[PDB]
RNA sequence: CGCGACCUCAGAUCAGACGUGGCGACCCGCUGAAUUUAAGCAUAUUAGUCAGCGGAGGAAAAGAAACUAACCAGGAUUCCCUCAGUAACGGCGAGUGAACAGGGAAGAGCCCAGCGCCGAAUCCCCGCCCCGCGGCGGGGCGCGGGAAAUGUGGCGUACGGAAGACCCACUCCCCGGCGCCGCUCGUGGGGGGCCCAAGUCCUUCUGAUCGAGGCCCAGCCCGUGGACGGUGUGAGGCCGGUAGCGGCCCCCGGCGCGCCGGGCCCGGGUCUUCCCGGAGUCGGGUUGCUUGGGAAUGCAGCCCAAAGCGGGUGGUAAACUCCAUCUAAGGCUAAAUACCGGCACGAGACCGAUAGUCAACAAGUACCGUAAGGGAAAGUUGAAAAGAACUUUGAAGAGAGAGUUCAAGAGGGCGUGAAACCGUUAAGAGGUAAACGGGUGGGGUCCGCGCAGUCCGCCCGGAGGAUUCAACCCGGCGGCGGCCGGCCGUGCCGGCGGUCUCGGCGGAUCUUUCCCGCUCCCGGGGGCGGGGG
RNA sequence: CUAACACGUGCGCGAGUCGGGGGCUCGCACGAAAGCCGCCGUGGCGCAAUGAAGGUGAAGGCCGGCGUCGCCGGCCGAGGUGGGAUCCCGAGGCCUUCCAGUCCGCCGAGGGCGCACCACCGGCCCGUCUCGCCCGCCGCGCCGG
RNA sequence: AGCCGGGCGUGGAAUGCGAGUGCCUAGUGGGCCACUUUUGGUAAGCAGAACUGGCGCUGCGGGAUGAACCGAACGCCGGGU
RNA sequence: CCCAUACCCGGCCGUCGCUGGCAGUCGGCAGAGCGAGAAAGAGAGUGGCGCGGACGCUACGCCGCGACGAGUAGGAGGGCCGCUGCGGUGAGCCUUGAAGCCUAGGGCGCGGGCCCGGGUGGAGCCGCCGCAGGUGCAGAUCUUGGUGGUAGUAGCAAAUAUUCAAACGAGAACUUUGAAGGCCGAAGUGGAGAAGGGUUCCAUGUGAACAGCAGUUGAACAUGGGUCAGUCGGUCCUGAGAGAUGGGCGAGCGCCGUUCCGAAGGGACGGG
RNA sequence: CGACUCUUAGCGGUGGAUCACUCGGCUCGUGCGUCGAUGAAGAACGCAGCUAGCUGCGAGAAUUAAUGUGAAUUGCAGGUUGAUCAUCGACACUUCGAACGCACUUGCGGCCCCGGGUUCCUCCCGGGGCUACGCCUGUCUGAGCGUCGCU
């Protein structure tokens, strides 16, 4: 249970706070967990999704086997693109189907300098978690 | 409500005259809200009938003798199994509802070790219920922090905090509580009495010197005794079938004399 | 309308008098704000008393409570000169001192004597420089033994 | 006449500064009604309130007695409880209405003028040199300028003070710069940034699962984390978070330590001698307002107008007489207290789009009035636009097919879709407007999932079939009762009773055997406070 | 809806009762709750009334000591009449083979003790009026009782 | 006149019926009609009184109709009168 | 002979009264009563086989006898009548379908109301013990919103007047062109300005809405364009007047006053 | 029979009730408690590739710099030595407005210094800096048959 007393748990004040978060909180809100492979590499459980990791689709009318390469993230939508979940409207074109990234496992990541540096600070600071815990 | 809703506008009746319902109007102007009616319980828009004002006697305070007597009789019916059963707490396998532990469990530091001991003293199916209760609330206390409803769980009485809080905290529907500072509240929900209890070792040696004996005052407040019975032998089967009394009887007449 | 029976009232509610009221709904963070004022003042000052300074014995200036003892708001000249407190001294050594109080009598006075006598003997100081002590000082060893102490030095008793 | 001082008064786009206006919830100073009540109404009341004017701060104002009291006396201001709806005022009608004491929150005291003493010992500004300078300061040098004797600074203020002499003590405090170490209330001050547990496991519903069942014997996994929010219904374990005296980084502060420079030479007691106070002010008369203040509580105008063992107060006017208590007409001062404005937050037994702010939305917006000003209506497709390609009739709006979707029985003011009212289909009826109550009859839509009519014991008879009854033995369990022990008593009696004390708690019971401390008395006698018995 | 008052009802305590203001509880999910204070009952209401005020301020009944007792002791104790629910007693009376003879329980003339309450008669306290005598002393008086 | 104590029950007309007592209290304070009595008035469905009963507050059978007249007052029904 | 809600008999509901009865369900450990005109003991004592027996009793419950039942203003009681939220509780319900809405379906209750079936709908909801209230509508010339009959009705009648042919176009009484007949009649139905309007001006396009018929048209809608100054005006002057400083008044924002209680010229030929 | 009218039901309109949702209110509490001549509050006008409103901003005009963060913004186009967001300490900040040269038409000036004409010799054009009231301390220049002193 909550106890900090400069936290809310108003459930309209959370509902605006993340309906108007700016685009660094979006980042950090459309984060998705890793693969059990990545996972056990690199000690971490989740990442923010970026432009070109690939993925697999877990809950929705697409969830399968195929491993999908996002071609675009809409933050403004709070909703990504995979390159192969898509369908034809009316004419013929094919557009994409938005997936929101919780429903979404990364296969492998793409590792920018960045990004490799996000991933040994969450490991250093769980593993000092454990080593606390212990 | 707001003091001023309502009042906002500036509207006078157009009195007499005109076929109108003689009501104050907001006056003038090519608007929609012009000559509509402001003032009044029965206008759209407009002030409400007796406006809801903060001084309402929100508190009430009651006797500490009173409140002394409540929390006494809550803790004498929490040790008897039939109202604690008619509580709805599953206490069928519990060996002793007065449960009483001794003081190791004081500085329990993990939930598993609280969880571990509550399914060693069986009474994890309690626990299991309130797990089943947790539901969804009906009605508009949804939007307003009210989402989600349990039952409550067992009560666990402590004498000392040495992580006991933090062990317990967690699993739903217990509710912790030191024995210096009780209060009836929690431990009659709802206004009903015999919840389930689960003492220490030090608290349950700290309850007679907290409301002291029929002979000895308590010793931690400063003038208090138990209350004083009305009567004491509430048998009344016995009253009736003892032999001094069923002497003093006439025969029972029990033949029926219809029309 | 006066009812069949009844008391004569003179309610005084003919003013605005819903304009002016005072509700009470901060009664209790007052009480919380005032309990963490008086916590904080305790910490600042380490080894002083946390109620202030000794008070003189009084009496009130009554047939209806001249029979009690209240604490005075401060001791007076006489009292201090009598018993060799300089007054400018006193206030910076824990004395309360006001100069209005007079002396009509002589038991009241040797009573706040002896009182001031014992606040001395009883008192703790610390040294001016906490390497080099002074004459008028206490010895090292008792400083290790000065601790805060709750409620009002040496409470007024009937 | 001229030249030179001083006085008084001008002029500047002279050098350098300062004020204006806004907000106004809370605060201070003025001005200040009438609705209303009195069942009329003029005094009263509303009310020193609304409106009007001025001036601030983070609080303001008040404030260290020209006080309260009459007691065995208290002792600045402010705030709460009580005094108390009381003393009192009032066409003594309606109504109005404090204060002292007492308990608390907080608690802090001080400074001038005068009287005097010190060679004006004082202050501001310009130039140069040295320090750091984003709150323009410190040190030095200037036969630099000015203020000021029509009075600057040190000592000093009613609690007395000063000077001299004699005894006693007899020095580290503050400031301007520089560096250092550690600490910072509940948690180590504050602020910011980045991170930290556990199922998408196996089946099964669904359009979509966060649903349902299971996960052994570690009763799936975590839990100091089962608040909340999002995600295609309903999620402790998907994600953000949540808990944690959890982690890392950056910045600012406060407290201590050290160094340099600068100022500072300071106190207490006794004796002797001196000195000591605020004027068109107090006070009196009158007038007007105000107050509970009543032969005048407070304020103000006018007239009169002081004294120094004086003056003020002592709640009934006056004279006489003793007592009590302060020292007016100069000034500063935090805390407790107030806060419908502002910034940033938390919460709710509140409202849920005719409600709640007027305003959930391009709302003080559209719009009205010359202007002062007045002032709305208006939320919802869908999980995802997947927002209907294409064919066909029509000039087109608009249709029929086709298609998306779980659903178009959701088609762009599209969730649900009521009533009033209307079209059409079906049934029935119809010249005393219609409608209605009671009683039947007739016809209908649906229902009984009706249409050979209930079941239940105990027997009698017949056809069957079982590992079969009663009685015994073994073991276990339970109920009831009478011998051995044990426990409790809102019962009694006793003991040489009790860890050292030979238990604790209390007592308006005692204690020349008690003891200690304090005061009085010439080591001694008596009283008081505490401890002991 | 708030405040005040009256009465009726329910609960706690009871000649008392009540922490509402404040404080102590590691402040803080609930909790702005709850607990505690007792040398925090100040204070309010109640326990005493009456008078404008100075003020005063709530029983007495029997025997021995000087009935034509001055006046000390021994006592006994908060009235009396009527009506009074209940309780006590109880003449008599409640069965069966008879007879002697009990136990226990029920009945019941009359007679007791009489709750609350009502009516009436007395008594006591304060103001006021009339009559009349006596007593006390630190100050013997425009004194006090 | 008041006190005490004592003795007398055939409960001293008929009929009927439980009674006494205490708080708190709403609405009302425009009335109207009829037999009889009665004042003013030429008189009135006028104005004003006394007694009783009604209407108002009340439906039902009758007076064809009807606030007051005659009968009778009321829970939902069957039979009889 | 006929009939009222009157009277008599019977059934049922309720109220009131009896301050009525029942703890006695006393069972192989037992013995089944306290209805019977007569105040009170089925009194206790001592001497001359088959193992068996319905319901009950939420005592705030159940049962039995009588009498009675009108009602405005008003008073009281009970509501397992209803609405919203809170504390408890139902190992409650629910995407195998909640709320809401509709119904010629089946029922319950005297009633307030409620329970099922069917349909629509798509995400929450209810029972019981308590607590709280912004808690129940037929009216108020009630407020807001919506919709009728009237009714395809009143009406589209002030200022003489239109007709022929062609073109465009789906579409012509109303557009455009040509022809004819008319009116305004120079104090105009003409040509230009001021005030006011503010893009209405011009070209192209459209025909959803507007132009109270219609439109191929428009001052409508949609795209674009358009206002050129030494000499035309403003700009300057002063008029009636307005308004600072000095001064005065004013609690005060400020007001009076305009030469009046003012050291009111910052200019110049020339000379040094 | 048919029309018309009435009733009930099915369906379809009309309308927008009910129910369920809620980035909004209301109320209570907490900490802080800060505007302006170095130009405030308020108003006006402008600023986007396609932009009317709302919002943001000021000729550096839906924003510059710096720091943190770390791959987007998005309706369509276009193009890691750091896109976008956030923070915000550097810089900038049009006209009115206490509003300040005089007035309110944006009209008319004055003084000083620069760049064009000149080649300062004056005009003219452009640019920059000053030019409000009251008041304080000081400076300078003054006035007075005001009080005096030497000639
Ligand atoms: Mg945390
Ligand atoms: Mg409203
Ligand atoms: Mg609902
Ligand atoms: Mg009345
Ligand atoms: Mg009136
Ligand atoms: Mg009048
Ligand atoms: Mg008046
Ligand atoms: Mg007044
Ligand atoms: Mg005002
Ligand atoms: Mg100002
Ligand atoms: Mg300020
Ligand atoms: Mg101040
Ligand atoms: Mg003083
Ligand atoms: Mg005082
Ligand atoms: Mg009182
Ligand atoms: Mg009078
Ligand atoms: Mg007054
Ligand atoms: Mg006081
Ligand atoms: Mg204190
Ligand atoms: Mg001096
Ligand atoms: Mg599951
Ligand atoms: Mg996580
Ligand atoms: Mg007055
Ligand atoms: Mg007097
Ligand atoms: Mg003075
Ligand atoms: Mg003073
Ligand atoms: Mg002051
Ligand atoms: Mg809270
Ligand atoms: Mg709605
Ligand atoms: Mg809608
Ligand atoms: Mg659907
Ligand atoms: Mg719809
Ligand atoms: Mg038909
Ligand atoms: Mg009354
Ligand atoms: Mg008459
Ligand atoms: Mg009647
Ligand atoms: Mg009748
Ligand atoms: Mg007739
Ligand atoms: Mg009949
Ligand atoms: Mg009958
Ligand atoms: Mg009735
Ligand atoms: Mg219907
Ligand atoms: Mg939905
Ligand atoms: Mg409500
Ligand atoms: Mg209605
Ligand atoms: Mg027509
Ligand atoms: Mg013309
Ligand atoms: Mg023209
Ligand atoms: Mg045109
Ligand atoms: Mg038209
Ligand atoms: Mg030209
Ligand atoms: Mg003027
Ligand atoms: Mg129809
Ligand atoms: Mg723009
Ligand atoms: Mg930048
Ligand atoms: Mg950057
Ligand atoms: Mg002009």
């Amino acid at each position: 249970m909550k106890f900090n007393p400069f936290v809310t748990s108003d459930r309209s004040k959370n509902r605006k706070r993340h309906f108007n978060a700016p685009s660094h909180i979006r980042r950090k809100i459309m984060s998705s967990p890793l693969s059990k492979e990545l996972r056990q590499k690199y000690n971490v459980r989740s990442m923010p999704i970026r432009k070109d990791d690939e993925v697999q689709v877990v809950r929705g009318h697409y969830k399968g086997q195929q491993i999908g390469k996002v071609v675009q993230v809409y933050r403004k939508k709070y909703v990504i693109y995979i390159e192969r979940v898509q369908r034809e409207k009316a004419n013929g074109t094919t557009v994409h189907v938005g997936i929101h990234p919780s429903k979404v496992v990364i296969t492998r990541l793409k590792l920018d300098k960045d990004r490799k540096k996000i991933l040994e600070r969450k490991a250093k600071s769980r593993q000092v978690g454990k080593e606390k815990g212990k | 409500v707001s003091e001023l809703a309502g009042h906002q506008t500036s509207a006078e009746s157009w009195g007499t005259g005109r076929a109108v319902a003689r009501i104050p109007r907001v006056r003038g102007g090519g608007t929609h809200r012009s000559g509509q009616g402001a003032f009044g319980n029965m206008c759209r828009g407009g002030r409400m009938f007796a406006p809801t004002k903060t001084w309402r006697r929100w508190h009430r305070r009651v006797n500490t003798t009173q409140k002394r007597y409540a929390i006494c009789s809550a803790l004498a019916a929490s040790a008897l199994p039939a109202l604690v059963m008619s509580k709805g707490h599953r206490i069928e396998e519990v060996p002793e509802l007065p449960l009483v532990v001794e003081d190791k469990v004081e500085g329990y530091k993990k939930t598993k070790e609280a969880v571990l001991l509550l399914k060693k003293l069986k009474a994890w199916n309690d626990i299991k219920k309130v797990y089943a209760s947790q539901r969804m609330r009906a009605g508009k206390g949804k939007m307003r922090n009210r989402r989600r409803i349990q039952r409550r769980g067992p009560c666990v009485i402590y004498n000392e905090d040495n992580g006991i809080v933090k062990a317990f905290r967690n699993i739903p529907g217990i509710t912790l509580l030191n024995v210096t500072k009780l209060n009836i509240l929690k431990l009659a929900p709802g206004g009903h009495v015999g919840r389930f209890c689960i003492w220490t070792e030090s608290a349950f040696r700290k309850l007679d010197d907290l409301y002291g004996t029929w002979r000895k005052a308590a010793s931690l407040k400063s003038n208090y005794n138990l209350p004083m019975h009305k009567m004491l032998n509430t048998d009344l089967s016995r009253i009736l079938k003892s032999p001094e009394i069923q002497r003093a009887l006439r025969a029972p007449r029990k033949k029926i004399h219809r029309r | 309308a006066p009812s069949r029976n009844g008391m004569i009232l003179k309610p005084h509610f003919h003013k605005d008098w819903q304009r002016r009221v005072a509700t009470w709904f901060n009664q209790p963070a007052r009480k919380i704000r005032r309990r963490k004022a008086r916590q904080a003042r305790a910490r600042r000052i380490a080894p002083r008393p946390a109620a202030g300074p000794i008070r003189p014995i009084v009496r009130c200036p009554t047939v209806r409570y001249h029979t009690k003892v209240r604490a005075g708001r401060g001791f007076s000249l006489e009292e201090l000169r009598v018993a060799g407190i300089h007054k400018k001294v006193a206030r910076t050594i824990g004395i309360s001192v006001d100069p209005r109080r007079r002396n009509k009598s002589t038991e009241s006075l040797q009573a706040n004597v002896q009182r001031l006598k014992e606040y001395r003997s009883k008192l703790v100081l610390f040294p001016r420089k906490p390497s080099a002590p002074k004459k008028g000082d206490s010895s090292a060893e008792e400083l290790k033994l000065a601790t805060q102490l709750t409620g009002p030095v040496m409470p007024i008793r009937n």
